[PDB]
RNA sequence: CGUGGUUCGUGGAGCCAUGGGGGAAUCUGGGCGGACCACCGCCUAAGGCUAAGUACUCCGGGUGACCGAUAGCGCACCAGU
RNA sequence: GGCGAGCUAGCCCUGGCCAGGGUGAAGCUGGGGUGAGACCCAGUGGAGGCCCGAACCGGUGGGGGAUGCAAACCCCUCGGA
RNA sequence: UGCGAAUGCCGGCAUGAGUAACGAUAAAGAGGGUGAGAAUCCCUCUCGCCGUAAGCCCAAGGGUUCCUACGCAAUGGUCGUCAGCGUAGGGUUAGGCGGGACCUAAGGUGAAGCCGAAAGGCGUAGCCGAAGGGCAGCCGGUUAAUAUUCCGGCCCUUCCCGCAGGUGCGAUGGGGGGACGCUCUAGGCUAGGGGGACCGGAGCCAUGGACGAGCCCGGCCAGAAGCGCAGGGUGGGAGGUAGGCAAAUCCGCCUCCCAACAAGCUCUGCGUGGUGGGGAAGCCCGUACGGGUGACAACCCCCCGAAGCCAGGGAGCCAAGAAAAGCCUCUAAGCACAACCUGCGGGAACCCGUACCGCAAACCGACACAGGUGGGCGGGUGCAAGAGCACUCAGGCGCGCGGGAGAACCCUCGCCAAGGAACUCUGCAAGUUGGCCCCGUAACUUCGGGAGAAGGGGUGCUCCCUGGGGUGAUGAGCCCCGGGGAGCCGCAGUGAACAGGCUCUGGCGACUGUUUACCAAAAACACAGCUCUCUGCGAACUCGUAAGAGGAGGUAUAGGGAGCGACGCUUGCCCGGUGCCGGAAGGUCAAGGGGAGGGGUGCAAGCCCCGAACCGAAGCCCCGGUGAACGGCGGCCGUAACUAUAACGGUCCUAAGGUAGCGAAAUUCCUUGUCGGGUAAGUUCCGACCUGCACGAAAAGCGUAACGACCGGAGCGCUGUCUCGGCGAGGGACCCGGUGAAAUUGAACUGGCCGUGAAGAUGCGGCCUACCCGUGGCAGGACGAAAAGACCCCGUGGAGCUUUACUGC
RNA sequence: CACCUCGAUGUCGGCUCGUCGCAUCCUGGGGCUGAAGAAGGUCCCAAGGGUUGGGCUGUUCGCCCAUUAAAGCGGCACGCG
RNA sequence: UGAAAUGCGCAGAUACCGGGAGGAACGCCGAUGGCGAAGGCAGCCACCUGGUCCACCCGUGACGCUGAGGCGCGAAAGCGUGG
RNA sequence: CCUACGGGCAGGCGCCGAGGGUAGGGCCCGUGACUGGGGCGAAGUCGUAACAAGGUAGCUGUACCGGAAGGUGCGGCUGGAUC
RNA sequence: CGCGGGGUGGAGCAGCCCGGUAGCUCGUCGGGCUCAUAACCCGAAGGUCGUCGGUUCAAAUCCGGCCCCCGCAACCA
RNA sequence: UUUAUGUUUU
């Protein structure tokens, strides 16, 4: 669902927030597996390198788990489904029959007290993961490796997937969450269901302050600058753009491709 | 209204102190021409413990 | 091929050096005499060392058609205070 | 080529501070309502870049000060809290 | 090598001038003393001022300022016998307080390693790094000056050694734990406070009365074990075991079995506790203070009661809230006549800090500067509460020039007949309003608001009756909330202090918020939210030569860039140009390949040069697409059976000719447009029209409740704003004593007029007027002062900024 | 026009305070009248004094309301920071 | 298409074959048929589920009809949020 | 003051009270720059939507567009001519 | 009076550079189709080129003056 | 597959 608020303030009018009666008993995160310290800083050695970052409530690093192949054919049981705060998506807690214990990005409909596993083997049931290789064509699965071995990187944002759309060779045709169609190799790692929270979207801040507290501080247009400091800066009596709109530090910000042009990786993409 | 001046011995030994000289060649130089003028301190006068 | 050095700012531009590419020979070998060619000459690259004549004045000394306490060093005096 | 973030701006780690009033969201419990509901009413509850207002943070209007008490101050007033 | 000028430089001394000032308007008076000298030093008494301080205790920073003796040249805004000043002597005592022979945070540093012309930059571990974690002292007494430091009492820590008892002992390694948010909170306590008819106590009866259950003063502090009341923390067995980078008997997971409760086991807080210690007023002394007694002091009951303690308590919430060591456990080597554990005993416990100032005369501000500076304590009464306000304890102060006088004028205050915005750019300013309780409250609305709407009534004291609550008992007291009735007094009862004036109607911005430190707080920025665009992850993008880093330990519901800016209803047409995007052709196109063909020189082999076809990227050309990309979105002429006007038509151009909705507007030049409304009267204001100089749709269009120290218009209220001033107060001004500046200054013996003059004369001409010198006053002049005009130009001066200027990176 | 002034001659309007000119707005005295009277017109003399309060706009100025004997024009660095 | 033009196509179209992607609607059966209170409902399968008819003549004993308000359903277009 | 005085009267205070005042609401009527459409008025303008299949069958709810009638999309009705 | 563009049958546009002839759509007139009008078809008429002067052999055209028209400019002050 | 229209009153 999620939560609206009678409007007994401005902004607690269109105010809306996560709905976490998903969530199992939480409240204390789970020390061991899990919390690191998070070293908070916005800017790499000594300058800043990101815009308006900072400030935001301090944070404690639950430490995921994106290797599954880890434990192959070793079962687990899910605990809990917790409130992670770096990132969009819920971390399930899981008891492994090892005693060992991993967090894992909790997708859709998984829930609490079913056996979750992975490797080759591997019911094609929600909550376990397999190489790509072993998944049927068309399932729609998670938190997918891009090369074997490297771990999770594709599809781990709230209520993001992707698609099994096709093989070849060793590698099979995946839709990611972009709509991209690429291919990954089929060794790579993946776990069935899609990743759930995804009523994450439709959160309404709801004021200025809600930004700070996920860290973000207040950005400021070019045209509200001076031409020092922007393509953007000056005139006032505001102004359109008088050139194509640019960034600060002056490449075209409408419609201008990034990607670098000769790049391995462009052999084994195909969409947008 | 608050100065500039805000006094505290922490910083003065951290910022112009001797060993802080010593690290950057910058600093090195400093103590050179100090000494070489025959300054008879070669980094500000600091205290307690 | 790209640059530096030389008086040489691409100039007819050699010489010496060399970042890149190709890439030898050992006296009937190799470099040079200002593009190149011939002739005629000079010299032996791709290892190293080498006093003296030369430069300077923190330091000591001797001199002054040098100053003489607003001068002469910033400081003749407990001044890089 | 150095020296500066002991002022000021932003951020990082770690601590601290915000009298006292006021309004009374959700949720709960009960009652009614219905096929079941939505829902309504009470009571409880105690949310909010909510209200009033000291500390604290400000610097709105005016007056004064103008070789000042002060190289930005003082009084009255006012904004957040 | 000759100085008069350079707003020259260094110095000295003048001018203003005995002029301004002497630094908060909290405030002083007298008596005595000291002394060469006393408003200023000491002491007494009276008066005033702080008291969520202007009192007290920490931390910074300061570094002898501390205490005492002797001093007054200078410092002290006057004086000084005094001092924070001169001289000298003294003064800072810790196993337990802080810090270090402990830990880790950001960050720093940095074996390995990586990178860089050199300097150097990175960087895992490690190391450093604290107001965080960890760790054992409480009360009182002593000094001129230190005290959790010395002393006294009561109490603990670690290390070493030794005994006794016990146990597989053993770690930098494994595991537990340390360990954590915000808001709101429960029960019991403690600090703290108030009362007492009770206990203790010097004394006191005035001035009309009171010998009284009178007045006045005080009725505690610390304390091991044990004990009690609170509360925190914890399940106990067994079997399996493949995880916790070795190994665990530990932790983890699975299954059984007991408990489920604090029961127990603990650990804290508080109480009590052997004992130790304090102990008023007043009076007597002596200060420069402290000391005697009060005393064998008493030492108790009740109430209020924390934001503090039990603490890791609980509840709710989302934004989801350090680490490491100490500590416990597990085992590994090892070692087990070791070791470790517990208890007792003896010994052993180091380095630094410790004075004083510390909201300020001792710190930051050149000053004994009305500024600035973090944490704790901060009593009592009343006022709804409170740290607010008034008075006031303790304690501390009267601010380091005084005395008079009673002018103008200024500042800060108080009052005002009649009027009541007529003042003015404007109600600027000041008035009004003002706390609590109750009655009562509109448009509109996003149903929350708008609301403190508006507008009212009540408010003190007295006696009587009376309902609940907390402690105590189910009671008395003492607290706490009230309710009803009858009276009393004044002009007035939140009797002083703190404490909104209100309404209507536009503009801009949705809102809270942010900003030009020191002339702008806004309609500017930001903001939730909408769109576009980039980005498949060694992401884009940013910083860096690099290594590396941020992004992000994130992954398209994510991240960067850009516009727009809650929300409502919407956001039209043009792709010709520019940008971006797509385009396996074609045109052009550099090096390079390629060498038809030519040239120099040789007898020649040759060496050496040019060099056409042709094959050669991107880019540009070229073809398409694209508007929440840069952007643009017409002209003339005619036409209706009154006239007007033109639904209609003609033609010219364009890539397309502005849709809705707005409109004399934050936009309208003409302009005070015209009409309506408000007003006696309206260049503004409100509503219309549309002829929009020169609105128009995300540099958004048009609206919107709420919000606003924004900006406009109007009314009520009420006023010294004003007609139009008056009086009054205090700080100055003025006179006297003390101290005593400043810019400025060619020199001065420095008048008016009409002329003249480089065109605005004290200075020249003519005339006029005029004894010498001051003091308090006003500002017309000395083209008065200040600043080598910021405007303007000029200089082939400079700088920031822009771009389809040039040229480079 | 560019003469003093750019090592500074502060610039509109208001307010306060005036002073002066007369080419007189009122009041006093006059001639002429197409002056019956009353009331005007027009010129002459005359600067003694007087010359209102509001609405609008920063405004000067104008317009308007209500009055008046009248609601005068100018100069004085568009008098006077 | 009336005829055309715009458009598309030598940058290799149309026509043809193979592969893939995606969305929508269900030919024949299909009827002048069936179901539903209505709006409406059409490939196939499963689950959940409404109405309705017939046979038997077994059970209740008038428990019925209609129905202002109320409540629910309600083609297409249209609106909000996401796809 | 009068008494036939444990009284009456004058007089004083109080409740309520016509109304007046202050403040804010509700209903109705009149009126208003301007503005919207409507009715009606022999022979003005533009087109031709409808009536015959109306020369695109018509109508319909809705939505968008356009000088005007109207046009178009979606679904619906036959109150559609035609072999 | 600053700079730029302009004035051509009845309307709206060309033609002007570079000389010599004035062209397009509409409108007008005559005739057709129609019962009739418009549409439609076949024919025709109509301009000295704002104005005066100049240049040339010849001027809408090149040049100068004046009259009108549209657009832009009027800043520091 | 080119069409639109027909002044008022009897
Ligand atoms: N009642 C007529 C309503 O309005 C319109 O009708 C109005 C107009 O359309 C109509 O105007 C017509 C016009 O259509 C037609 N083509 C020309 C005719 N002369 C006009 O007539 C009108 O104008 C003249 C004045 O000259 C009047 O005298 C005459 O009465 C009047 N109807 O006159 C009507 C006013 O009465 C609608 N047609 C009609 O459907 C609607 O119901
Ligand atoms: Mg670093
Ligand atoms: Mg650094
Ligand atoms: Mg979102
Ligand atoms: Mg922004
Ligand atoms: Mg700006
Ligand atoms: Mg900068
Ligand atoms: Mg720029
Ligand atoms: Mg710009
Ligand atoms: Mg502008
Ligand atoms: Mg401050
Ligand atoms: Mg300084
Ligand atoms: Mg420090
Ligand atoms: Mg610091
Ligand atoms: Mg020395
Ligand atoms: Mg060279
Ligand atoms: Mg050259
Ligand atoms: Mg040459
Ligand atoms: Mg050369
Ligand atoms: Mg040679
Ligand atoms: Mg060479
Ligand atoms: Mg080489
Ligand atoms: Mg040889
Ligand atoms: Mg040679
Ligand atoms: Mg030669
Ligand atoms: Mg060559
Ligand atoms: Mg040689
Ligand atoms: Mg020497
Ligand atoms: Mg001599
Ligand atoms: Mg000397
Ligand atoms: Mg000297
Ligand atoms: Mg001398
Ligand atoms: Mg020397
Ligand atoms: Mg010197
Ligand atoms: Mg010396
Ligand atoms: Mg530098
Ligand atoms: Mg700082
Ligand atoms: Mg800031
Ligand atoms: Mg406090
Ligand atoms: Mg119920
Ligand atoms: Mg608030
Ligand atoms: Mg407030
Ligand atoms: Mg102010
Ligand atoms: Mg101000
Ligand atoms: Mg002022
Ligand atoms: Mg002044
Ligand atoms: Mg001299
Ligand atoms: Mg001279
Ligand atoms: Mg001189
Ligand atoms: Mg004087
Ligand atoms: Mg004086
Ligand atoms: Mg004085
Ligand atoms: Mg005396
Ligand atoms: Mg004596
Ligand atoms: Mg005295
Ligand atoms: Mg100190
Ligand atoms: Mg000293
Ligand atoms: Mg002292
Ligand atoms: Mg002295
Ligand atoms: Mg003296
Ligand atoms: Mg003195
Ligand atoms: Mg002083
Ligand atoms: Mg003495
Ligand atoms: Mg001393
Ligand atoms: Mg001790
Ligand atoms: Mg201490
Ligand atoms: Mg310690
Ligand atoms: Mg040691
Ligand atoms: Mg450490
Ligand atoms: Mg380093
Ligand atoms: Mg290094
Ligand atoms: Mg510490
Ligand atoms: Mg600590
Ligand atoms: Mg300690
Ligand atoms: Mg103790
Ligand atoms: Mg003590
Ligand atoms: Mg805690
Ligand atoms: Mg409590
Ligand atoms: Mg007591
Ligand atoms: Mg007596
Ligand atoms: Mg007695
Ligand atoms: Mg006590
Ligand atoms: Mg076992
Ligand atoms: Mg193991
Ligand atoms: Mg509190
Ligand atoms: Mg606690
Ligand atoms: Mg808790
Ligand atoms: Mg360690
Ligand atoms: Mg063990
Ligand atoms: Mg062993
Ligand atoms: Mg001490
Ligand atoms: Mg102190
Ligand atoms: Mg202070
Ligand atoms: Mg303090
Ligand atoms: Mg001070
Ligand atoms: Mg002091
Ligand atoms: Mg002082
Ligand atoms: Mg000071
Ligand atoms: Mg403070
Ligand atoms: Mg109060
Ligand atoms: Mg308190
Ligand atoms: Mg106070
Ligand atoms: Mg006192
Ligand atoms: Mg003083
Ligand atoms: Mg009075
Ligand atoms: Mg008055
Ligand atoms: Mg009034
Ligand atoms: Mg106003
Ligand atoms: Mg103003
Ligand atoms: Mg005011
Ligand atoms: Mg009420
Ligand atoms: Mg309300
Ligand atoms: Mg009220
Ligand atoms: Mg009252
Ligand atoms: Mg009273
Ligand atoms: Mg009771
Ligand atoms: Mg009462
Ligand atoms: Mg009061
Ligand atoms: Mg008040
Ligand atoms: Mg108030
Ligand atoms: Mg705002
Ligand atoms: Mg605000
Ligand atoms: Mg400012
Ligand atoms: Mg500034
Ligand atoms: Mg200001
Ligand atoms: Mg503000
Ligand atoms: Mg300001
Ligand atoms: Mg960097
Ligand atoms: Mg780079
Ligand atoms: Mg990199
Ligand atoms: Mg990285
Ligand atoms: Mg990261
Ligand atoms: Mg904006
Ligand atoms: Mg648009
Ligand atoms: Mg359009
Ligand atoms: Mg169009
Ligand atoms: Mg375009
Ligand atoms: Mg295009
Ligand atoms: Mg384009
Ligand atoms: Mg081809
Ligand atoms: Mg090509
Ligand atoms: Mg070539
Ligand atoms: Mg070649
Ligand atoms: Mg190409
Ligand atoms: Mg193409
Ligand atoms: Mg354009
Ligand atoms: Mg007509
Ligand atoms: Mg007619
Ligand atoms: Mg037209
Ligand atoms: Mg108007
Ligand atoms: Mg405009
Ligand atoms: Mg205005
Ligand atoms: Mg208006
Ligand atoms: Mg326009
Ligand atoms: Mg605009
Ligand atoms: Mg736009
Ligand atoms: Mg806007
Ligand atoms: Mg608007
Ligand atoms: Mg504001
Ligand atoms: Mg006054
Ligand atoms: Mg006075
Ligand atoms: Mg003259
Ligand atoms: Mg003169
Ligand atoms: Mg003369
Ligand atoms: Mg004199
Ligand atoms: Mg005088
Ligand atoms: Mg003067
Ligand atoms: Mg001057
Ligand atoms: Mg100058
Ligand atoms: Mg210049
Ligand atoms: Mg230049
Ligand atoms: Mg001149
Ligand atoms: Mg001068
Ligand atoms: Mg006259
Ligand atoms: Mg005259
Ligand atoms: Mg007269
Ligand atoms: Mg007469
Ligand atoms: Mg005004
Ligand atoms: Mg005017
Ligand atoms: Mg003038
Ligand atoms: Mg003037
Ligand atoms: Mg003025
Ligand atoms: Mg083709
Ligand atoms: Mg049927
Ligand atoms: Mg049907
Ligand atoms: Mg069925
Ligand atoms: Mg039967
Ligand atoms: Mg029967
Ligand atoms: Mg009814
Ligand atoms: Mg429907
Ligand atoms: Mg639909
Ligand atoms: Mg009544
Ligand atoms: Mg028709
Ligand atoms: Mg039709
Ligand atoms: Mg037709
Ligand atoms: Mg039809
Ligand atoms: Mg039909
Ligand atoms: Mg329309
Ligand atoms: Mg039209
Ligand atoms: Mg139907
Ligand atoms: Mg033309
Ligand atoms: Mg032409
Ligand atoms: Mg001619
Ligand atoms: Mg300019
Ligand atoms: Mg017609
Ligand atoms: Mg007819």
């Amino acid at each position: 669902a999620v939560k609206k608020f009678k409007p007994y303030t401005p902004s607690r009018r269109f105010m809306t927030v996560a709905d976490f009666s998903e969530i199992t008993k939480t409240e204390p995160e789970k020390s061991l597996v899990k919390p690191l310290k998070k070293t908070g800083g916005r800017n790499n050695q000594g300058r800043i390198t990101v815009r308006f970052r900072g400030g935001g409530h301090k944070r404690l690093y639950r430490i995921i788990d994106f290797k599954r192949w880890d434990k192959v054919g070793i079962p687990a049981k899910v605990a809990a489904i917790e409130y992670d705060p770096n990132r969009s998506a819920r971390i399930a807690l899981l008891h492994y029959v090892d005693g060992e214990k991993r967090y894992i990005i909790a997708p859709d409909g998984l829930q609490v007290g079913q056996q979750v596993v992975a490797g080759p083997d591997a019911p094609i049931q929600v909550g376990n993961a397999l190489p790509l290789r072993f998944i049927p064509v068309g399932t729609v699965v998670h938190a997918v490796e891009l090369e074997p071995k490297k771990g999770a990187k594709l599809a781990r944002a709230a209520g993001t997937s992707a698609q099994i759309q096709g093989r070849e060779g060793d590698y099979v045709i995946l839709r990611l969450p972009s709509g991209e169609l690429r291919k990954v190799h089929g060794e790579c790692y993946a776990t069935v269901g899609a990743v759930g929270n995804a009523d994450h979207k439709n959160i309404v801040l709801g004021k200025a302050g809600r930004s700070r507290w996920l860290g973000r501080r207040p950005h400021v247009r070019g045209a509200a600058m001076n031409p020092v400091d922007h393509p953007h800066g000056g005139g006032e009596g505001r102004a359109p753009r008088g050139r194509p709109p640019a960034s600060p530090w002056g490449w075209q910000t409408k419609g201008l491709k990034t990607r670098k042009r000769r790049k391995p990786s462009s052999r084994f993409i195909i969409a947008r | 209204m608050k100065r500039t001046w805000q006094p505290n011995r922490r910083k003065r030994a951290k910022t112009h102190g001797f060993r802080a000289r010593m690290r950057t060649p910058g600093g090195r130089k400093v103590l050179k021409r100090r000494r070489q003028k025959g300054r008879w301190r070669l980094t500000p006068a600091v205290r307690k413990r």
